[PDB]
């Protein structure tokens, strides 16, 4: 099973939040340009075709039990120049509303918590060449998950954090029997301090830095038809916790976790790479996939499925996706459903996210 | 006097007011499902969270079609 | 497990026994101010 | 902002029996696991 997993703060950054994304297996980092392609890569918001759009995503949690715990999503792009663009969105993920009463009257003051978690980020992306785009991004996370009684407080953790994207999409290359286009993207997510929920120096928790990089291919038959295969690779870079140890016998484990967690993030990003009594095979291992297929019918029909995969040993997230899109006049409906293969309950299971985006502006062409 | 959970921040039990049709609440509270699954009455509605633990838990009333969820806290 | 380390759910206490009812240890058996002669400082709390 | 009441359950009775059973550990610089109800002892080496 899983043996000693890296615990990082604010996990709810991982999770994916547009319906698109969640049904090509969690990821977009080598996809065709997208509204929602502000979690996984920015640096493709310069490639959008339209001017301007606006994106609602909803990820219900625990649907059978509550209905309120939630994921939404409200992103926002807008490109001035055909060389970049500005985006900013906007994730909450809410258990709702607590109404907490201590009397019987049905009309005394109840208190109202909602212990919530959500992350407010902005980037800019510029296209440096015409098939080459970089991308900044800024993100702020709040963290209000506790809900405040005596002797403990519930002061609400914030932190920033900075991503650095790449994407690169090559024009529309004629082969022997169908004309594809190429994609690569890298993006560098969450590098920022330490979250502290105890306000505390000592005890800080590391954002979850994120390194994904990917590539994809368009099929194009008749112009109208397109058949996208995408491959991403995504890896942690925050250091893994020893293990057993590396020298009583609580003396070994606490000084082995102390050493550790004395470990900056600057420094923190080169000792991922290594710090495991295993060689490259299985330091290996660490790297997490995802395949997906997208095939698109009229630019206005998406049947996409995808297929995510960690590692044994960490993580254990494991799972098919299928995926479907529909484009009205400017409204485009996106639902996803999730079917688990791993021995471990995915929250997500028996859950069928929904994405809606509108699209507005002037049309600008796709190089 | 619709459905209240009195107690939701409690180190006691729970007082659950509803109508006359019995209850099927259940409790599951932080992580999958924990079912405890007792069986108020109209007039007897008083739970046992006290021991468990200290968490914000999930619980579905159910008088008959009056399926109510909702969260309730063990301080 | 039922908690029992809440501090406000603590209260001063009344003058205890030691070996039994008969046991005028810490003057619990009188009647008089005495009843309170042997009770030094307690603080009980949690560290805001 | 609770007045501070002789009654301790909130049963607006004040209870007068003495009536309980007495348990003690003591506390000592050496105490160690398998006596006085030790039956765990964790020791943390360095702490920041």
């Amino acid at each position: 099973d899983i043996e000693r997993p890296i615990t990082t703060g604010v996990p709810f950054l991982l999770v994916a939040a547009d319906a698109r994304a969640a049904g090509l297996g969690d990821q977009g980092v080598a996809t065709s340009s997208d509204v929602f392609s502000q979690q996984w890569n920015p640096a493709k918001y310069a490639f959008a075709e339209d001017a301007q759009g606006l994106s609602i995503s909803y990820t219900p949690y625990l649907t059978d039990l509550a209905n309120d715990i939630s994921l939404g999503q409200v992103t926002y792009y807008n490109k001035i120049n055909d060389r970049s663009a500005f985006a900013g969105s906007f994730r909450y993920f809410g258990f709702g509303g607590i109404e907490l009463r201590q009397t019987g009257d049905p009309n005394e003051p109840t208190r109202e918590v909602n212990p919530n978690e959500f992350a407010l980020d902005g980037s800019y992306s510029l296209k440096l060449s015409e098939t080459f785009s970089m991308a900044v991004a800024a993100r702020y996370i709040r963290s209000n998950l506790k809900v405040a009684t005596e002797e403990i407080d519930a002061s609400a953790a914030g932190s920033f954090a900075v991503d650095v994207a790449g994407f690169y999409q090559s024009e529309e290359i004629a082969y022997s029997d169908f004309n594809g286009r190429w994609r690569a993207g890298f993006n560098i997510q969450n590098l920022g301090p330490k979250i502290s929920y105890d306000h505390d120096d000592l005890s800080a928790n590391f954002l979850p830095a994120n390194l994904r990089v990917g590539g994809g291919f368009d099929f194009i038959f008749d112009d109208y038809n397109k058949l996208g295969v995408s491959l991403e690779l995504t890896k942690l870079l925050v250091p893994t916790p020893p293990g057993p140890g590396t020298p009583s016998q609580s003396q070994a484990d606490e000084a082995n976790y102390k050493k550790y967690k004395d470990i900056g993030w600057v420094s923190g990003i080169f000792k991922s790479f290594g710090d495991a009594p295993g060689g490259f095979s299985e330091e290996l291992k660490e790297i997490t996939y995802s395949a997906a297929a997208e095939y698109m019918y009229q630019d206005a029909f998406a049947m996409r499925l995808g297929y995510y995969h960690e590692s044994p040993m960490k993580g254990a997230k494991q799972f098919f996706s299928l995926g479907a899109g529909f484009k009205y006049s400017m409204i485009k409906v996106d639902v996803s459903y999730l079917f688990s293969a791993s021995k471990v309950k995915n929250p997500l299971e028996n859950t069928l996210r929904f994405s809606l985006t509108f699209n507005f502006g002037d049309k600008y062409e796709t190089y | 006097s619709d459905f209240l959970v009195y107690p939701n921040p409690t180190k006691s039990n729970i007082s659950f007011l509803f109508d006359n049709e019995t209850a099927s609440v259940s409790i599951y509270s932080l992580l999958g499902q924990k079912l405890i699954e007792k069986q108020i009455t109209n007039q007897n509605p008083v739970l046992s969270v006290e021991g468990l633990t200290n968490g914000l838990y999930f619980y579905t009333f159910d008088a008959g079609s009056l399926h109510k969820t909702g969260k309730i806290i063990k301080q | 497990t039922i908690d029992m380390r809440s501090a406000y759910a603590w209260s001063l206490a009344s003058t205890p026994f030691i070996t039994s009812i008969n046991d005028n240890t810490f003057n619990a058996n009188s009647n008089t101010l005495e009843y309170g002669f042997k009770r030094a400082k307690l603080s009980w709390y949690t560290i805001d | 902002t609770l007045p501070d009441v002789e009654d301790i359950n909130r049963d607006n009775t004040m209870s007068t029996i003495n009536a309980y059973y007495e348990y003690s550990i003591d506390v000592k610089p050496g105490m160690q696991v398998g006596e006085n109800y030790i039956t765990d002892i964790r020791e943390v080496t360095n702490v920041d």
